[PDB]
């Protein structure tokens, strides 16, 4: 189901993204959610995140009640709140997410520990698209990375469901993506989700 | 390599 760059719905190019404010722009009933960063102990902006429900809406729903603190386990929530990004290579994609362990072993989802692709309709195009990590087919969980830069040798093995809004939002994620990191692209510094929620 | 994986991070 993959869609050529000249395919692609309105409301997704980078120009449009970024003249984006707290709205969704590739369909209206797209939630908006949003991470506000640190990096170590310095506030470091908002990141605004449509996710793309109309295309991937066990993908979005996932990523949306994990900023909500909607999902819990024994009435306990867990989520995005206070979750790292553990592994930053620049000019590729930061990766993030995992809340169980903060190491890149987290597999837990809304659905259970794994959950399937959905259709892979959007390429990873451009910089700015939110995509799953995964281990192989059909292993979603709660790790996503954002990308910075085209990564169309990852299209057909993750999902893209969302994309950051406004300039402001990317401006965060280059700052995420510079840090500095050790030699397994780690962060020296962390950067954290400090808070989040649903516009 | 540049894969996005979650357990055995590859080249």
């Amino acid at each position: 189901s993959l869609l050529s760059e000249s395919e692609l719905p309105a409301g997704i190019s980078y120009a449009e993204a970024m003249e984006g404010g707290s709205r969704p722009l590739l369909h209206p009933d797209n939630p908006v959610v949003f991470f506000d960063i640190s990096i170590g102990s310095h506030e470091a902006g908002r990141i605004k995140i449509e996710l793309f429900k109309n295309l991937a809406p066990k993908s979005a729903e996932n990523f949306r009640q994990f900023c909500t603190g909607e999902f819990r386990q024994n009435q306990v929530p867990i989520g995005y709140k206070g979750a790292t990004f553990h592994r930053i290579i620049k000019n590729f994609m930061i990766q993030g997410g995992d809340f169980v362990k903060g190491d890149g072993t987290g597999r837990l989802s809304i659905y259970g520990s794994s959950f399937p692709d959905e259709a892979f309709v959007l390429p990873h195009f451009r910089s700015g698209l939110l995509s799953l990590a995964n281990s192989g087919p059909d292993t979603n969980g709660c790790q996503f990375f954002i990308t910075c830069a085209k990564c169309d040798w990852l299209n057909r093995k993750h999902v893209v469901f969302g994309q950051v809004l406004g300039k402001e939002s990317m401006q965060v994620v280059r700052k995420i993506e510079h840090v500095t990191v050790d030699g397994g692209n780690r962060p020296r510094i962390p950067v954290t989700v400090t808070q989040c929620g649903e516009l | 390599x540049l894969l996005v994986t979650a357990x055995x991070v590859l080249a």
